[PDB]
């Protein structure tokens, strides 16, 4: 474990699609991952940023600390517009010990994305 | 004898009957491109509905003369080949490609035309 | 066993193949291409959703697939499944699912369909 | 102990963003990785099969075997017709000791993508 | 042997019987109905034109055409041969062969075929 | 004597070649090159009319034909004769006659000849 | 140090002059493609009008600068080649196939904007 | 040897990579003044953006030329100087009146494709 779980530690990507740029977390729920919104909101308007998803539709599960997650997603209203929350799975939704814009699917965010900055799908 | 040519309205419905012989494709491979250089044509018509069996270098003379013709400029195609001769071709590898196949003497016809002005 | 399962519609006949896992079923090579000139269709289907897999027949396979082409038009080899790209040591149109390659086969053909 | 190397492999997302689909590699293209192509295939026949975006603009660089990774852009033609290749690096195709489609980026990439799909992003 | 002769288009999903003309193959009757809910498919075709002849299956292959009409729709017989139709105690819709069998289902789902 | 051929219709300039079987005439593909850069070069004609034949390489003349492509435009042998393909052990565009050899190149510059 | 590129909307230019060793094109075929990494591009126009001999490693190397830009997303397009240059030295090992080239810059471009970008 | 001028369509697209001293100077001064009289035109867009200093000596000569080129019979435009030559052009003191300059060679071909020649 000398340099393979420092690399992994640069696994946390925002691939840049049509002007809302949206993110991909797969598998980085715990705590010591705090960079999965830094290594966002440095990179937000690094580029030209406008509204952002998330799409964590496979990742089970964040533990106790949505601080990290949910919480700032009223931090990137300052940088960046107001951001999504595409499709949590139905054992996420039931950590509710305690709003925002969320989506069922990833194509449907897409759907709703180009609502926002007036666009449309045609022909 | 035994290859006819007919040049119907700048197309040459040149049939192919039961004729076997190399020999007789060279003696008729001159026949087909010294008939379109004096009588100037755009498409050649090929059948060769009747043939079964085939010679190795029956397909390199036909390989040739679709060929040949190409290059004498005309968009010549290949109407009606059977089964058990086109069973044969898998074996030996010759690539028939750019040649513009077609089913039988009716549509292999207009397939042509409509590559042609019309 | 002399299972073929043509069942033609009016020009594209097309084919539905299982598991045959022998050179010795070497018939749905024959028996396809007599019936090409038994009746005039010009588009061939394949799916061979339900096969997997195969490691040394693609050479009636595939040539089969490449035979048609000089006696009618193009055919399209329909769902080649996860485990069959993989076994590819060595071109045409294909496409993903049955019905969906149906719908591309009258577009080459000069059809379309409405509603 | 060695948990670090499971969850390694499954980082090669395909969220389907309007439905052609998206992917995104990281810097691992070595050749024990062949999920690289294995994994976004056995799903590409489950989602719709219109055309595929790699976007490997962060992999520098692959080390001398693209026939896992170039072979396929040949071999996505099958069960998906069909693929493209977005934005490569200069060190990256520094490689060449020897076609398919290729883009700049992504925003110019999503644009010919729908034109496949046969749609238009406009307004 | 168990073997489903059954493609999986649109709505008008159809099939095809050769001759396994046996009553212990019962799986005509299971791989069709069990397949039947798994996607959906409003008409139904049948062609069973090639086997001759039919003795003690016929009440399975008139029970599943009338366990298609309570289960979704509109089965349909495609070409019955000559020797098949002497002594039927024994409705359906029916046709005489695969090409315009078609065009009697999809105009029965409202559908409809131009150029 | 060193002539070989040259002429300059409209905008497409063309080149004849009268009987002349040897390769030492390399002369025929360099002032070819030579001239067609000088003026706006685009498609050219070769115009075999009177050539039987080049013996055993015209590989020099019809390699040379692709390098046009790569200096300004395309080029089409005009007329070959039936000997002088006679026999190809080993593309390009090419048509029989003079008089729609120039009428399918002003299409290359998309120019047509009303009345 | 006498390679400049000076691009115009998204289409970039080339111009060569007369170069005598491939230890040149090495440290240009890197500025080539790091100016189409920090700007977008769609199609660069290499002119290479000044040159009346090539070096055959050279040839490998303006062979590959196209093949070393396709992959970026651009088209190419290789203008104003010279008669001396092309007749006898470009008969070499290319595969030039879908290289689009010109007569001279001011037409090269109307060759690309009327393909690519418009 | 010397510095790279091409020509576009009605138009010249003059760059500068670096310099060596005023012989180079005058040797360019000659190079675009014999040029624009051995073709036609009637644009010259000289780029300077690659140059970070300029002696007395040689600003001058990009004066001459910013001005022998009028009353040769095309107008001029110097696009994209750089912050650190532009403080010492007007330290000496010499204004480029009549010049109308830009900021890139994209931006610097919008005015003068305008002005002469819409």
């Amino acid at each position: 474990e000398k340099t393979v779980s420092i690399q992994k530690s640069a696994l946390q990507e925002l691939s840049a699609p049509l002007l809302p740029i949206f993110e991909k977390i797969s598998v980085m729920p715990l705590i010591g991952t705090i960079d999965t919104e830094r290594a966002k909101l440095i990179i937000e308007n690094l580029l030209i940023g406008v509204v952002k998803n998330r799409s964590e539709v496979v990742l089970i599960d964040i533990t106790g600390v949505p601080v990290v997650d949910t919480m700032v997603a009223h931090h990137i209203i300052q940088a960046s517009e107001a951001v999504r929350l595409v499709g949590c799975q139905a054992m996420l939704v039931g950590i509710r010990p305690e709003q925002i814009i969320t989506t069922n699917t990833m194509k449907k965010g897409m759907e709703r994305a180009l609502a926002l900055t007036n666009r449309e799908i045609v022909e | 004898m035994g290859i006819p040519i007919l040049k119907l309205g700048e197309c040459l419905l040149i049939s192919i009957q039961s004729e076997l012989d190399d020999h007789t494709a060279v003696e008729f491979q001159e026949d087909l491109l010294a008939k379109i250089h004096e009588t100037s044509a755009r498409g050649v018509v090929i059948d060769i509905t009747s043939i079964d069996f085939i010679d190795s270098f029956i397909a390199k003379i036909l390989g040739d003369v679709v060929s040949m013709s190409k290059l004498m400029g005309a968009k010549v195609v290949v109407t009606g080949i059977q089964p058990a001769v086109a069973i044969t071709l898998i074996e030996l590898g010759i690539t028939f490609s750019g040649v513009l196949s077609a089913m039988d003497l009716e549509s292999g016809l207009e397939k042509l035309k409509q590559e042609l002005g019309e």
